[PDB]
């Protein structure tokens, strides 16, 4: 499932990228002396670029969603299998307490 | 005051009551237990020991009781007097 | 189009369901049948926002039910005669387009298709594309369509979509 | 004895998707270990008078050891309103001892067609679904080697309903509907 | 006027990376161990065995809340609960994953109470029962009173047949989740493989009737506890002699 | 299958507004801040004016990213919640922890009844026999 | 330039449904 998680890290990144790039060009456009003419031009192509991305990456997510989002909320549980596995250590521990107080028992019986 | 606030609290109870038959008719006793008559209010009749495998126990509010203390009714047998059964 | 207007219905409650709770019975059973069938004169009903007033209780003799007039208020959507409306398209087929717009269904035939227009057998996506690519039409699209007519049948309606008059179809 | 109606919707799944859907039904149905049953079914026709021939259907689990042989009569298609979205045919289902085949060609009935099925079998409350692959079987008698009819494997939705009641056919739409985008399970009629 | 605007966004963005660089982590390890559900915005999860088979009409559906992530239990099922069975001569882990597992204990205790209240009810027996709220008498031997409580904490006990109730109660749950009931023949209609063997290989009435019996747990209980106190009986009898 | 396809078709419709609205801002502050010729309105008007605009709008952009952030988060946990593949394999994952664990402690059980019982047996062939006689 | 499509992978081919309902039902491509 590391596939989902880096769609997620690349969507993140990629927005925190396009709004550094927005925020930058806007001072840029209040500066009284914009020197980033060309440098402006390729930083605004890089944000189209990196939306256009974004978007495809995005609409592709939701198909592989809708591929498998049939809706249903899945019953296959482990519960079983958890159940059975607690009930064993319960009784294993049960076992070690009656172990552990016999042993007393014959530790008093050679402390005289 | 204390007429309308005992008058509310005692058909609280009584409602009480009754939801608390009908959940055990519900789950454990089926039909080993039945309800006869309820008024809202004014009584509930619970009865056990059916005849298939009759005896009533109404619970009643009456407006205000001063002279004798308001207590519940075994209206059909009025059971014997066994000192410690009957008070509990 | 979406009209928010009351309606006139009648209730025939059983006597079983007398007793407790029985004026909410009859505003319960009341979005029973109203909500999912539809009737030509006012279009398809959605749902019924407030149920202004409920009438009395009119007795059948030998019959034994009842008779409730209901004063309500629903939306309904009815297609009208040349109009134009957005359309989501559902199916696409050589001999015609299937289009749904919420309750109402809209079917186009090939012959209200624009003549320049053509069916892509070859895609597998059934999808109707020009030569020159332009504009395509493809399933679950946004398409305007103007309505040649009203017709309606078994409380179901559903017109033919023309797409001759001019700013129709995917923009 | 009140009479028991199959409820039948029947698909097909390209091989290569074949993961796909095991997967998928595994999650919608109830949380049991996939059966991965094996069987022979051959099917037995009564030449008689008249023209129509009963069919019997016998069915052998070769993979299941110590299991009975089960023989059903399937009726003619009762479908008749359009909102069921169902096939209705009566069936009767009965347990049969190892010495079927001799029983029914002393009777009369003649062994027609044999296929053997190979699959995975899930079930949700009433309804079961079926996913196999038919094999065709070629030499007169005998197991050992089998063609695939088709790359693709039917999928069924069964329900043996007492014929008590109905909305049976709905339950059973509302299912085939989740499996619709991944294949989409329609009332096919046998004919052609 | 472009200032404002250029601060506003670098300000968002900067907080968003802020907030970008472990609510999901929590909630993908929450979904393996306990399965969860889509419906709203308060995505919910299943804390009842009705996965595997058992018919108790309780919604155990049990809230996912943001505050990195809590759990809120459905109410009536908190705190801890163990049922207590005694006999009388008279007569690492996550905070949410504690929280679950001790409301799904708890429902599980409620399940087996239920259960066996219902049949010393109900169900005719020899030397019959009381019921009164929370606890179960029992005189199987005229000299032995038996007892079984469901002591619900809300914030001389036997633990053997404590331990054997619940996996009584849980072969009763996998009795209809079972493999049994999938027919191998693909034609083979349903139902256990047994009794679709007493159709060829012919059975008797014994048989049949022992392949369905009518128990109860409270039954199997009460005969197990009647053992236990024969035996001990013997043994006694044995070592003073 | 119908409710498949809405959902499918909302999570769409939610990501095409939000590229297009995002676009369109950015678009707008550009259409802006081009100082033009003014007129009429006066500068005292016009220029405050356009300082809220262009606010208002930057708050909008964010507000759009913060809305993909948010779809983003849940079509992540939706592929947790359900996947269906990757659960069911992880159920099976889960399932096997638990088996090998439980073979492990019944194993221990056994040996450990075994070795108690012989130690019992020895005990049961000692007291019985002990002369004591009270 | 949204491109256009991006997954036509088809998992039910109806010729083949066809094909195998009709053996199971009266026997074609089985004698």
């Amino acid at each position: 499932l590391a596939n989902e998680r880096l769609r997620a890290l690349e969507d993140i990144e990629r927005e925190i990228g396009a709004i550094l790039q927005n925020a930058g060009t806007v001072i840029l456009e209040l500066s009284k002396e914009k020197t980033n003419e060309r440098l402006l031009d390729r930083q605004a192509a890089a944000f189209t670029a990196s939306v256009q991305h974004v978007e495809a990456e995005l609409s592709a997510q939701i198909r592989y969603l809708t591929q498998v989002a049939t809706g249903q909320p899945h019953e296959g549980s482990s519960y079983s299998s958890r159940k059975d596995c607690q009930m064993a250590l319960k009784r294993v521990d049960y076992a070690r307490l009656k172990l552990s107080d016999v042993a007393r028992t014959c530790e008093q019986m050679l402390e005289n | 005051m204390y007429n309308c606030l005992h008058s509310f609290c005692l058909s609280l109870q009584l409602e009480v009551l009754h939801s608390q038959t009908l959940m055990l008719i519900r789950e454990r006793w089926g039909d080993l237990v039945q309800v006869e008559r309820y008024h809202a209010g004014k009584c509930l009749s619970l009865s056990v020991w059916n005849q298939q495998v009759v005896h009533k126990v109404t619970i009643k509010i009456d407006e205000n009781d001063v002279s004798k203390p308001l207590q519940i009714f075994h209206d059909p047998p009025l059971p014997a007097s066994d000192s410690k059964l009957v008070e509990r | 189009m979406f009209y928010h207007i009351s309606l006139e219905h009648e209730i025939l409650l059983h006597p079983r369901y007398f007793g407790p709770n029985l004026l909410n019975t009859v505003k319960q059973k009341l979005f029973t049948e109203v909500e999912g069938t539809c009737t030509g004169k006012y279009g398809f009903v959605i749902a019924v926002t407030t149920i202004d007033n409920i009438g009395a209780g009119v007795i059948q003799p030998g019959r034994g039910f009842v008779l409730y007039p209901v004063k309500y208020k629903a939306i309904v959507f009815r297609p009208f005669k040349g109009e134009v409306v957005d359309a989501v398209v559902t199916q696409v087929n050589k001999v015609g387009l299937f289009t749904e717009i919420g309750p109402m269904s809209c079917f186009i035939s090939r012959h209200s298709i624009p003549s320049e227009m053509e069916f892509d057998p070859n895609s597998n996506p059934p999808c109707y594309k020009t030569m020159d690519e332009d504009i395509v039409i493809q399933q679950d699209d946004e398409i305007r369509l103007k309505i040649v007519g009203t017709r309606v049948d078994k409380n179901d309606i559903f017109a033919i979509g023309s797409l001759m008059d001019d700013y129709l179809g995917l923009v | 004895t009140i009479n028991m109606m199959e409820y039948l919707l029947q698909g097909s799944v390209l091989d290569h998707s074949l993961e796909s859907l095991i997967h998928r039904l595994r999650g919608l149905c109830d949380n049991m270990e996939p059966e991965t049953f094996l069987d022979h079914e051959m099917v037995f026709l009564l030449k008689g008078q008249q023209a129509s021939p009963f069919v019997l259907r016998a069915r052998r689990s070769m993979d299941r050891a110590g299991a009975p042989w089960h023989l059903r009569y399937l009726g003619q298609p009762e479908m008749g309103d359009k909102n069921r979205h169902a096939l209705v045919r009566n069936c009767v289902d009965i347990a049969t001892s190892e010495n079927l085949t001799d029983f029914l060609m002393e009777m009369g009935f003649r062994m027609d067609h044999e296929f053997v099925a190979k699959g995975h079998l899930f079930r949700k409350g009433i309804m079961k679904i079926m996913v196999y692959k038919i094999f065709r079987i070629l030499v007169p008698g005998n197991t050992d080697s089998t063609e695939a009819l088709s790359l693709s494997y039917l999928v069924e939705l069964s329900v043996v309903a007492p014929a008590g009641q109905d909305m049976v056919s709905d339950d059973m739409k509302n299912f085939a509907e989740q499996l619709k985008p991944l294949v989409h399970l329609e009332k096919i009629d046998p004919k052609r | 006027s472009l200032a404002g605007a250029a601060q506003i966004l670098l300000k968002g963005a900067e907080r968003l990376t802020k907030s970008v660089t472990d609510f999901n982590s929590e909630l993908l390890r929450l979904r393996q161990h306990w399965k969860l559900r889509k419906v709203g915005d308060k995505i919910l999860g299943d804390l009842s065995y009705r996965s595997a088979g058992s018919l108790f009409p309780h919604h155990g559906t049990f809230e996912v809340i943001k505050n990195p992530l809590d759990v809120q239990i459905p109410s009536d099922l908190e705190g801890s609960a163990y049922i207590k069975v005694s006999i009388q001569k008279q007569a690492g882990s996550p905070h949410w994953q504690t929280k679950l597992e001790a409301a799904q204990n708890v429902l599980l205790c409620k399940e087996i109470f239920a259960q066996l209240s219902r049949e010393a009810v109900q169900i005719k027996s020899q030397v019959p029962h009381i019921v009164v709220k929370n606890q179960i008498i029992s005189q199987p031997f005229p000299s032995l009173q038996l007892s079984i409580s469901l002591c619900h904490s809300s914030n001389d006990h036997l633990y053997v047949l404590e331990h054997n109730l619940h996996l009584l109660i849980r072969e009763f749950h996998k009795q209809t989740l079972s493999s049994i009931m999938m027919p191998h023949p693909a034609s083979a209609p349903f139902g256990h493989k047994r009794m679709r063997l007493s159709g060829p290989q012919a059975f008797d009435k014994n048989e049949i009737n022992s392949l369905q019996s009518s128990e109860g747990l409270l039954e199997k209980i009460i005969k197990q506890a009647k053992h236990i106190f024969l035996r001990s009986r013997a043994a006694a009898t044995i070592d003073s002699l | 299958p119908q409710s498949k396809e809405t959902l499918l078709q909302s999570y769409n419709k939610r990501l095409k507004d939000d590229i297009k609205s995002i676009m369109d801002n950015f678009t707008e502050i550009i259409k802006t801040a081009k100082i033009e010729d003014e007129t009429q309105v006066s500068r005292a008007t016009q220029g405050e004016q356009d300082n809220y605009e262009m606010h208002v709008r930057a708050a909008n952009i964010v507000r759009a990213g913060e809305s993909l952030m948010k779809l983003v988060s849940d079509l992540k946990q939706f592929l947790i919640l359900n996947d269906f593949p990757s659960v069911n394999e992880a159920i099976d994952q889960r399932n096997q922890q638990l088996r090998t664990l439980q073979e492990e402690c019944d194993r221990k059980l056994i040996t450990l009844r075994d070795e108690i019982s012989i130690d019992l047996y020895e005990l049961e062939e000692e007291y019985y026999s002990s002369s004591s006689s009270l | 330039e949204s491109g256009g499509l991006r997954p036509n992978k088809q998992t039910f081919n109806p010729t083949d449904t066809n094909a195998l309902v009709a053996a199971v039902a009266f026997g074609k491509g089985l004698s």
